[PDB]
């Protein structure tokens, strides 16, 4: 029963680290997308 | 409902477990291949 | 005469810029495609290491091998598939 | 600098989508309490 | 001509991504359904 | 002062495009979270 646990279950020690890392990366990626969508507003200064 | 019948059923259940493990492993391999394909296509589409 | 020579040179260079941009597109496509083959090879090596232990029977080593088969099939698929407009990049016929 | 085919948007979207996939997988593991849930991440382990 | 070939290829890859996601859905359904059969066979063996 | 071949426009366009290239690259790095995305900026690094 212990040898099976070694294969099947997850260790919350590492799992919470992975989750927090992925969450901060999600925030960063959302900011990057929000900036990428806006990165073209400068063209209007040419046209106006 | 009989002793030797019970032991035979034990063996048949072990065999069935093995069979289902094999089939599920086939499914898993196909799934991983599809995942890799999807990643590569997602990149190549942006580049194209 | 000089003005026509310079105009010809300016037009030729303006087209050369587009030639260079197209070459950049092709090379970027090839590289960003090859990245996935790198990751797949990493996974293959990891699976071989996982099967190199002797707590696994032949029936599980067989699942490892069946997985490696599909992954290598995918690698071949990427190599034989990545192409610009028919020009197969990652196959070997993109020489010179 | 040409508009109507924003490439940075597509690139960022692809990256963030891959990261959301990873986050979802990690959260499902955190919920169920098992390292192998779908049996598609480890066949012989399963 | 080149732009039209590239546009056709981009649309085709964009549809192939949806094809791959549908295949992923089908395979995940199948696997998560096999899980219960595995548990049932375990129970059968234990009862035997 | 001769018109129909504005040169300051061409020069400014060249500079601005060269800058937008680096802006795009930096934004892609900010999105992906990696310093070497395309492996075209550090061969031995990759």
């Amino acid at each position: 029963k212990a040898a099976e646990s070694q294969i099947r279950d997850v260790d919350f020690a590492s799992e919470s680290a992975n989750y927090s890392k992925a969450n901060i990366l999600a925030q960063s990626g959302s900011y990057a997308m929000a900036q990428a969508n806006s990165s073209q507003q400068n063209v209007l200064r040419l046209l106006q | 409902t009989t002793l030797k019948g019970a032991m035979a059923v034990m063996d048949i259940a072990e065999t069935a477990i093995t069979n289902l493990d094999q089939i599920r492993a086939d499914i898993a391999s196909i799934q991983n291949q599809v995942t890799s394909t999807i990643n590569n296509i997602t990149v190549t589409q942006v580049n194209v | 005469a000089i003005a026509d020579s310079l105009r010809s040179q300016a037009n030729t260079l303006g087209q050369a810029i587009s030639n260079g941009n197209d070459a950049l597109g092709i090379l970027q496509t090839a590289d960003k495609a090859m990245d996935e083959q790198l990751k797949i090879l990493d996974t293959i090596k990891t699976k071989a290491t996982q099967a190199a232990q002797d707590g696994q029977s032949l029936k599980t080593r067989t699942m490892l091998q069946a997985d490696i088969n599909k992954l290598m099939e995918e690698l071949d698929n990427i190599a034989n598939t990545t192409s610009f407009n028919g020009k197969q990049l990652l196959s070997g016929n993109f020489t010179n | 600098f040409r508009i109507n085919t924003n490439v940075a948007a597509l690139n960022a979207k692809a990256n963030s989508d891959l990261n959301a996939k990873s986050l979802d997988a990690s959260l499902s593991r955190l919920s169920s309490g098992l390292r192998i849930n779908s049996a598609a991440d480890d066949a012989s382990g399963m």
